[PDB]
RNA sequence: AGGGUGAAAAGAACCCCCAUCGGGGAGUGAAAUAGAACAUGAAACCGUAAGCUCUCAAGCAGUGGGAGGGGGACCAGACCC
RNA sequence: CGGUAGGGGAGCGUUCCGUGUUAGGGAGAAACGCGUGCGUGAGCCGCGUUGGACGAAGCGGAAGCGAGAAUGUCGGCUUGA
């Protein structure tokens, strides 16, 4: 009973080469090469998406931070977010980030009536 | 006449697409939180115990907005309960995990769909309490 | 002496248009002769 | 092409190889299978070693004959084919119905093929007795 | 060509019409949500459509750099320049305004760092590495000892050259862009001015 | 559909000529008249141009002759050079040490179009945009419309 | 080392380019996107055509974010380049 | 519930056999190339084009049964040009 491979290679080969194709140069069209090349993809996307987490929250606390500067002289991130808890007030940096850009009249209210 | 009729059949033109209360909310969820206005659907964890069609109060409204907004002294405003109602309970998107190790033969593929949840706001019921903005 | 690797693609098919401009050149030359060929040249 | 591995099969004894086959060539046929079924004709030639007989005017066959000799038109001379033993059938022309072929021996010492379904003797022509 | 040209102009344009009329697009001021409810900005985090950052609508800022600090200044204006300023960040792109420095020649510097301080540019030869002082360079081209100090606080990159382009220094006091009303700089830090 | 008799693929094929040799001469005449492009083959200074002139010569007379339509009108749309069969001599060399050298041949191709046979029906869309003739439901725009199919 | 035109050579009369080779019409055939280098015809490699896009850039070439542009004879906050 | 050597458990496919000269198939099988289905994965499953006759399951069985590395080996085709 011989066993030709014949269909079980490519039918594989092609799979990895569907992930490839919009790849540039060598890498998109070379077998063993878009073999060592997939593998590479998946593991910077897998590790780019828990740098992702960090990331948007640390844009977001600049936005927040370059928002808050505008009002009083001397007032800074830092002391807004210990205002916010001094208060007792969940709300997330995403949230109060985006607010900042799309309404900056609720961020001036939010910041008015922490104060007191 | 037939010169506005032919173009006008072919090459239309839009109306403002609906009547739209115009009031937002801010609610929390899966320790999570959305920005949410009616008239409008959002995506979340897949809720346990949540049927097919079937509507539901979100108690968490953290922020209320309008002509004349209002924050939150506390958390929750006070009253304030956000109306929704479930759509479907479909998976999301595959996200592919990739455990790899260089030269150790240690390759391990491993593919994730988190079940998640469609949910459409019907109204926000309103606030009665602290009015801000000046 | 010897290569290092393959310049392999991309590299070599800008290596060939310069020499295929090379026969567009002639072509333009040859061109403006077949002109010269009708009328006068005494 | 006449392709190399399909040729007559030789014995041993360098001589091609043949089938007993029910058909002669003195002999009216109708066809039984292909394209050109239920249409009555005679054999002409027979090729023994494919089991192809020759039946004229039947497999109409048209060809291009190029010019051979001067500067002149040719023409496309439409030829007949062979035919295979198995698709042909032999035709009674008394009842006019076909049949499948059986041997006896008669009182007359030779031996003949008879027909079935209207039994009637199928042996005294080209040749002859 | 002329039939052709002016045929395939008047469907681009038609074309161009028929799409400008699909989705519109605000300015900031504004209000979060609005009558176009299409694809969510709100819970997506903001990324600035090239609409609104075009370089004619950027603000503009001028320093007065007499009697300052080289390197406080140069801070400042690093983050004008940015955009850290406004709370429309976006580290990708520039939507930062414009510095203008006049009266670079009398910026001032603490310490010892008049005489001590050494510029170096190297040729890219095998000798030449060419040394010169704060004051000997600034008696030549005074421009430079600004312009360095704000190219090294500005992000190494592609996005760090265009966004270095907007910075102007000059030599003297007056300068000529009074077209563009470039109002003054705001300066966060105590130090900044020098004791005198 | 937006053409198919607006041609005739002559395919002169088997040609004793390396195809980077081919390439130099055809690129120029991708897209040029007919009577341009003889007069260009004869004067050039080039072993490739005699086999191409008479493919371009026999394809002109070719769509003179079969689909019958002028000679002064055409042009050529697409030409193309492709590898084609390889032969392959084993040479000689200093030392014992064998290597090889090849023959290489091509296959040219060469497809003609005809300016004007779809020019009744363009020159008719002069008229100027915002026309739209609703005559048979749609009806024949089916003549290189060229600039756009924005028919959403 | 070098097998597989077709069921049947029906293997292309005639016309055109033309010294040949070969090619396009015609004709045969179920099919000639089966023409003898002929059956299914993958990859590398070589092109041709269309959509976008590089000439102050620095790059194991991907990945997360995504400006601006383009769609698919099927009206999507959806999807693809 | 990190994991090299390494041990243990649970699977997917490959060709062939029993069931089966099964139904499914010249109103299109094997193949070949594409999928805005599925699975933890190996893989599965529907598609109408090219293709022109083979041949799924399910329950079982057996191996010339899975390739990227061997200065492997045979064939093709590059680079240097």
């Amino acid at each position: 009973t011989r066993v030709k491979r014949g269909y079980i290679a490519r039918r594989r080969r092609k799979k990895i080469r569907f992930f490839a194709s919009s790849f540039r140069g060598a890498h998109s069209r070379l077998t063993r090469t878009i073999a060592q090349q997939k593998i590479r993809a998946l593991v910077s996307a897998h590790r780019d998406r828990d740098r992702q987490k960090r990331d948007f929250r640390r844009l977001w606390i600049t936005r927040i931070n370059a928002a808050i500067r505008e009002r009083g002289v001397y007032y800074n991130y830092s002391k807004f977010i210990h205002d916010l808890y001094k208060r007792q007030l969940l709300l997330n940096r995403k949230i109060l980030a985006q607010i900042a850009i799309l309404n900056p009249n609720c961020i001036y209210m939010i910041y008015n009536e922490i104060i007191k | 006449p037939e010169y506005n009729d032919i173009i006008n059949q072919f090459l239309p033109k839009k109306g403002p697409p609906p009547p739209r209360e115009e009031i937002f909310a801010v609610v929390v969820i899966g320790s999570r939180q959305y920005i949410v206005i009616p008239g409008r659907w959002i995506y979340t964890q897949r809720l346990k115990g949540a049927t097919v069609n079937d509507k539901i109060v979100l108690n968490k409204v953290l922020l209320v907005g309008t002509k004349a907004s209002t924050y939150i002294g506390t958390p929750i405003v006070t009253n304030a309960a956000v109306h929704a109602v479930v759509e479907e309970q479909l998976l999301d998107d595959k996200v592919i995990v990739f455990k790899y190790k260089k030269k150790k033969n240690y390759r391990r593929n491993i593919g994730h769909r988190q079940p998640i949840t469609r949910i459409k706001i019907t109204g926000i019921t309103g606030y009665e309490d602290y009015p801000a903005s000046t | 002496a010897v290569p290092k690797k393959r310049t392999s693609i991309y590299k070599k098919r800008i290596r060939k248009n310069i020499w295929k401009k090379k026969g567009y050149w002639a072509a333009l030359k040859a061109f403006s002769l077949a002109k010269s060929l009708s009328t006068g040249n005494s | 092409r006449i392709k190399r591995w399909e040729r007559k099969d030789c014995k041993p004894n360098s001589l091609p190889k043949l089938h007993k086959r029910h058909v002669k060539v003195g002999d009216t046929v109708k066809v039984i299978s292909g394209g050109e079924k239920g249409k009555i004709g005679e054999i002409s030639k027979i090729h023994k070693h494919n089991s192809t007989v020759i039946i004229k005017d039947l497999n109409f066959k048209t060809k291009h004959v190029k010019s051979k000799e001067e500067g002149e038109q040719g023409q496309i001379i439409k030829i007949e084919a062979a035919i295979h033993s198995s698709n042909v059938m032999l035709i009674l022309k008394e009842q006019e119905v076909a049949d499948r072929v059986g041997h006896k021996i008669l009182e007359d010492v030779r031996k003949v093929r008879y027909l079935i379904k209207t039994g009637e003797i199928v042996d005294t022509p080209d040749r002859w007795k | 060509t002329k039939c052709t040209e002016e045929w395939r102009q008047l469907k681009e344009a038609v074309k161009k019409e028929f799409a400008i009329p699909h989705v519109p697009l605000d300015q900031r001021w504004m209000f979060t949500l609005e009558e176009a409810t299409g694809p969510d900005i709100w819970n997506t985090t903001w990324y600035p459509k090239s609409a609104d950052h075009v370089p004619t609508d950027k603000k503009w800022y001028v320093v007065d750099a007499t009697d300052l600090i080289l390197g406080r200044m140069a801070s400042t204006i690093a983050i004008h320049i940015r955009g850290k300023n406004l709370a429309s960040y976006t580290p990708s792109v520039d939507m930062g305004a414009f510095v203008i420095v006049v009266n670079a020649d009398k910026v001032a510097v603490s310490g010892k760092k008049r005489t001590q301080k050494l510029y170096r540019r190297h040729s890219g030869r095998p000798g030449g590495l060419k040394e010169e002082t704060f004051d000997q360079l600034q008696k030549r081209i005074p421009e430079r000892i600004i312009e360095h100090a704000v190219r090294g606080m500005l992000p190494k990159g592609r996005l760090g050259r265009y966004l270095f382009n907007h910075l102007k220094v000059y030599k003297g006091a007056e300068h000529p862009h009074q077209a563009q009303q470039p109002i003054d700089l705001p300066l966060r830090d105590k130090r900044i001015r020098v004791e005198k | 559909e937006p053409g198919k008799c607006d041609e005739i693929t002559t395919r002169g094929y088997s040609i004793s000529m390396s195809v980077d040799k081919a390439r130099r001469v055809i690129d120029q005449i991708r897209g040029r008249s007919y009577a341009e492009t003889l007069m260009i083959l004869e004067l050039m200074p080039y072993r490739a141009c005699y086999p191409i002139f008479k493919l371009i010569y026999s394809a002109a007379a070719n769509a003179s002759h079969n689909k019958q339509f002028n000679k002064a009108n055409l042009i050529i749309s697409k030409a193309e050079v492709n590898k084609g069969i390889t032969l392959k001599k084993v040479k000689p060399r200093a030392r014992g040490r064998s290597y090889m050298i090849k023959r290489p041949t091509c296959h040219i191709t060469i497809v003609l179009r005809d300016i004007t046979h779809f020019d009744s029906y363009d020159k008719f869309l002069e008229s100027l945009t915002p026309k739209k003739l609703i005559a048979l439901l749609g009806l024949m725009s089916t003549g290189r419309r060229r600039e756009l199919l924005c028919g959403r």
